[PDB]
């Protein structure tokens, strides 16, 4: 039903944020991952008409802009279970996720948005629009484990290390 | 009811109520998002400015321009400027007043037909009309005949106007203009140990290039005079409270207007674009068109630009005939003048494009309905 | 329930209860071991000291820093003091009650990771918090925007923040503060026969620096008055009731914080890196950080040190900008009162590291949730 | 006679003989001086150390750069290398030999002057000859067409040259280079507690990087196989017998090269400025500039970092085209084997600026016989 949907190489480019602005205190890291996806997956005009205006259509109601939309579609989607032509939307943007020809570098910011600004912080528990998303991105389904990161208490080296500052106000 | 009229160009977006002498809104059309880290609870919050406090907070944000050379790109940056100007600047209702947008010639089809889909679909306006730019200056002159030159930030165009019957196949579009400059600029005070590198530092050298700059007579005379004394420098305070001071960058900024070979590109000169738009259309009119050459946009702005087009079109020109420069003062807003002019005649009021239309037809009526 | 805030500072720990103007506790951070033997039996002896307790028996102890250069080393040392402070001076059961820490920036990774785990397993505290000093330095003075400088015990260090949003690539870190100076003075007194070798003559030495030493706004010229007459020297009891007389070591002591080369320190003064901390940021944000300087820790307290930084920075920057500095009276007690105000925010409830969260993530959760 | 060709770059100079094919002096560009009091009569005489003199008694020297980002700021120093570089290195007499000299491209034009008046002035050499140092990189590949991307201490700058024409609208500078990074790896080393604040202890972690650093083919999963073992953690001595271990920090270095976004910049990185440079040019030569990345400095020899480039590329070109990245082993010697070159042809022997040619013009002449 999406057959030949082509898309520019670099869209989602100008989107992603810089890697500082992750950490800011107050960073939806859902909204601005969601907002890179959405850009990432415009029509072009080498796309016929009648598919192009049906999947934009299918990406303004999966996919908004407006907080409120995505706001309601988070809570409607809370028991999806009722709501079949949801699971059928969302298997057909799993479809054409999954072609994307810049799959691999989706993958990868979708990677460093876990990574710093934590977008699967839930570890499994992550919103449907979520999963079905970073599934298509990663089909391996690793994400739900996390970013594994690293620690620093196990001493592997004892340190004790003295420099020119540190040797001069030396206590003990 | 009264008629909204919104002139989106690339570099300002000019918006008022129609019927009206001048515009009550201009803020430039850029989108910011935050660049660096936020540490502080409370501040923040924000995930976009877009207008005027774009250019407050530039020290912490990255400026993004949605319309780059005339066409749109970035759709949401344009539908959140939109949603800005109607419900914050202009501060109306948009289901309760018809709007009237403009478009340079020769962009693509797709481009106006989502413009026309985001106009009738989410904001619900009641009608709407896409207007060539040129014709809406023409109309602000008062004129019936001439040929326009208009240049902006994002495209230069000339179309030629003889009694209302404009010729498509004389219009002449070039992707030379106001921004481009500006980053001919940035790449020449290279020169003089001047670095700007990031957006905030783009909009420092824009207004330094409208400050300062001006179009020098004879570029070749004007080049020794530059390099034998020093009465062309000029100083400019940056916002930190250095102090620049540049020579011959003054006016060898404006000159790729006539010489677009110095950004590399292999088109021809605004001045010559201007002769073979003339010499495309029929023999009888070539004389009037040389007599109402009208310029407007904010690229024209620039000391002297008129007389030094004034000088390359008679040398370019026979000699019996008679070239005539007009350039009112107040062509900064000469499009935005002619959709005033547009939207309040009488005999305009059957030229709508209506959501009843638009249903039947889809988004194709555009190009049936308009020019 | 009342949070908890208890600032780590390397020489005083300051504790108190979140909503309160003053910490309700502030002790030396020092424990104090006994190095000679006791001989009479059927009175208390205690193998350590904590706190006030052990500066009124320094003449018997030997007393450690539990802290040094803004790192913690000594953690068995580190733990007592928290008991202390949490059973002895507050009188509370951190159990019950949320604390926030503090600590400086560019510090390493494992410092802040032990102050996660000493605090969810040896006082099993509900849930906790580690912020940086400097920022909570800011939100004492009541703004938004401003260049920090504050200079403790430790460590002297420069964060600016613009809009709430800082710029970690220009904070800059100094570890040149009040132990180092203490240390410097001890020294040139020996010039006129005055030796302190013992840790309990070391804050004698730090008692006689805060009561005396001021900074000079010309140090040439100081240095020629001292030498001239005797005007400036003042005297100072000891407590063995022996007089000490000092000259011109009263302003040569806090001139290193301007010429680091006295100490053999190869970085430059603290005027010359808050300038050169200013041109790490954007230029559109230079106007506003010259004119927000904010001082806060103990080694600001100098008198005449505000004048002194306000004829340096002047000189540096250029001669359009306004150099303002702002020292509060209380900005001995910045950080400490601004951490009572953050902790007292309603928003600020969703940035807490639960008890159960680190059960889930570990220690190094503590680098996720906290700047 | 015999040409000479000194390519005085950020961090290091190179010189030689043209036709030879290796450099015959490389030292580091550093001059220094001491910072402690001398003591002992007949030891202490030199006022300052030139190149490896410098790097082998920088405990108690203050090492400064003459160059900062490929721009020449202490002139005294700059002449103080030139003199060492004519005697004490190659041992012979600057006025009986051409000079041909480096220069980056979008450097300030008084830089090349000035040059230019040293040499003519100072040394009186009979003529000298300044090229940009990424057209010398093509010629040691013994290829004339392609893009080059030239990363040494101070500049990384691209040239595309499509058949021995250049583009020059199309040229890319970025300053970002080897001097960053280091900058860079002593900031984040600081995590794990070390911490090197003087300028010996930069070149103690400039050589740490050199020796233990590396490019990551795909960052994320990197970081998480140094995160969840202790397989690439490596151990380096300290000139003092102290051992360090570094983990992550090894591949998140060599990381800024591809997102200049981790120390503050805003500027995309390598491998989008490449692609940016690319697609500036003409449509029917992107085929062959693909095929021929030519990659030339020090910086450019990371582990795996041509691998990391053509993936970059293959991702951000179409499927159709075939990207090859040309790196060969010699590439720290690139500019300078092209620099030999260069000056061995007969055909270069007529555009040389000879020394009655700038009597005449004055330094204004390097600007027309130089590109
Ligand atoms: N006084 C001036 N002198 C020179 N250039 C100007 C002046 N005012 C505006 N400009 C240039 O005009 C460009 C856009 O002006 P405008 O005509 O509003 O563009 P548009 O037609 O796209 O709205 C700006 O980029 C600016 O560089
Ligand atoms: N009035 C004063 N004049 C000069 N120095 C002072 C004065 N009061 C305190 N100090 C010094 O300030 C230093 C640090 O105090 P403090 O601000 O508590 O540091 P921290 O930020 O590490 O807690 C102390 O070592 C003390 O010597
Ligand atoms: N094996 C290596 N791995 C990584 N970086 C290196 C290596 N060798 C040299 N460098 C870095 O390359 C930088 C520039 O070297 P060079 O090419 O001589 O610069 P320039 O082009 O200015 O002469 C040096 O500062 C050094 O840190
Ligand atoms: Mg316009
Ligand atoms: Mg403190
Ligand atoms: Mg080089």
């Amino acid at each position: 039903p999406f057959s030949g949907l082509k898309f520019k190489q670099n869209s989602f480019l100008s989107t992603v944020p810089s890697v500082t602005n992750m950490h800011s205190m107050h960073f939806d890291a859902r909204e601005t991952f969601l907002g890179v996806i959405r850009k990432a997956l415009e029509p072009d005009t080498s796309t016929p008409f009648p598919v192009r205006r049906a999947f934009d259509g299918l990406r303004a109601e999966i996919l908004p802009n407006d907080t409120i939309k995505s706001a309601a579609l988070k809570a409607q989607c809370s028991d999806i279970d009722k709501h079949p032509e949801l699971k059928a939307k969302m298997e057909t943007l799993k479809e054409v996720i999954t072609h994307h020809p810049q799959k691999e570098k989706l993958a990868e910011i979708a990677l460093q948005f876990a990574r710093e600004a934590g977008l699967t912080r839930l570890k499994g528990e992550t919103d449907y629009v979520l999963s079905n998303v970073l599934d298509g991105l990663i089909g391996d389904g690793s994400w739900r484990a996390g970013p594994a990161y690293e620690s620093y208490l196990n001493k592997p080296g004892v340190d004790r290390v003295i420099t020119t500052v540190d040797g001069l106000h030396m206590q003990r | 009811t009264t008629a909204l009229v919104c002139d989106n160009g690339s570099g300002l977006v000019k918006a008022g109520f129609a019927g009206d002498d001048a515009p009550r809104a201009v803020f430039p059309s850029i989108v910011g998002r935050p660049r660096h880290q936020g540490v502080m609870v409370g501040m923040g919050q924000k995930d976009s400015y877009v207008g005027d406090e774009a250019q407050s907070k530039r020290g912490i944000l990255t400026l993004k321009y949605p319309i780059e050379h005339g066409i749109i790109t970035n759709w949401d940056d344009m539908e959140k400027i939109w949603h800005h100007t109607f419900y914050n600047e202009l501060r109306v209702a948009p289901e309760e007043h018809p709007t009237l947008l403009t478009e340079a010639p020769l962009n693509p089809k797709a481009n106006r037909e989502k413009m026309t889909q985001i106009m009738f679909e989410t904001f619900n306006v009641p009608a709407m009309y896409v207007a060539i730019q040129a014709v809406l200056s023409l109309y602000a002159s008062g004129r019936t005949t001439g040929i326009v030159l208009d240049s902006g930030d994002g495209v230069t165009h000339n179309v030629p106007i003889y009694e209302g019957y404009a010729l498509p196949h004389a219009i002449m579009r070039l992707d030379l203009a106001g921004r481009d400059l500006t980053d001919y600029l940035m790449k020449i005070l290279t020169e003089r140990g001047y670095s700007f590198v990031t957006t905030a530092e783009r909009e420092i050298v824009r207004d330094i290039k409208e400050k300062l700059c001006y179009v020098a007579l004879d570029f070749e005379n004007e080049m020794a005079t530059a390099a034998s004394s020093s009465s062309l420098e000029k100083s400019y305070e940056l916002p930190d409270g250095q102090v620049i001071t540049i020579g011959n960058e003054r006016f060898r900024c404006p000159e790729t207007l006539f010489q677009p070979s110095f950004i590399g590109m292999e088109s021809a000169g605004i001045h010559e674009t201007t002769y073979n738009s003339i010499m495309k259309c029929d023999i009888d009119i070539r004389k009037d068109l040389y007599a109402n050459n009208v310029m407007s946009g904010g690229t024209t702005m620039y000391p002297g630009i008129a007389d030094r087009m004034q000088k390359e079109i008679t040398a370019l020109a026979p000699s019996t005939m008679k070239i005539k420069i007009i350039a009112p003062p107040e062509r900064k807003y000469s499009v935005w003048i002619g959709g005033s002019i547009l939207a309040s005649l009488s005999t305009f009021q059957q030229m709508w494009i209506t959501k009843q239309e638009y249903d039947e037809a889809g988004p194709s009526i555009v190009h049936r309905k308009c020019f």
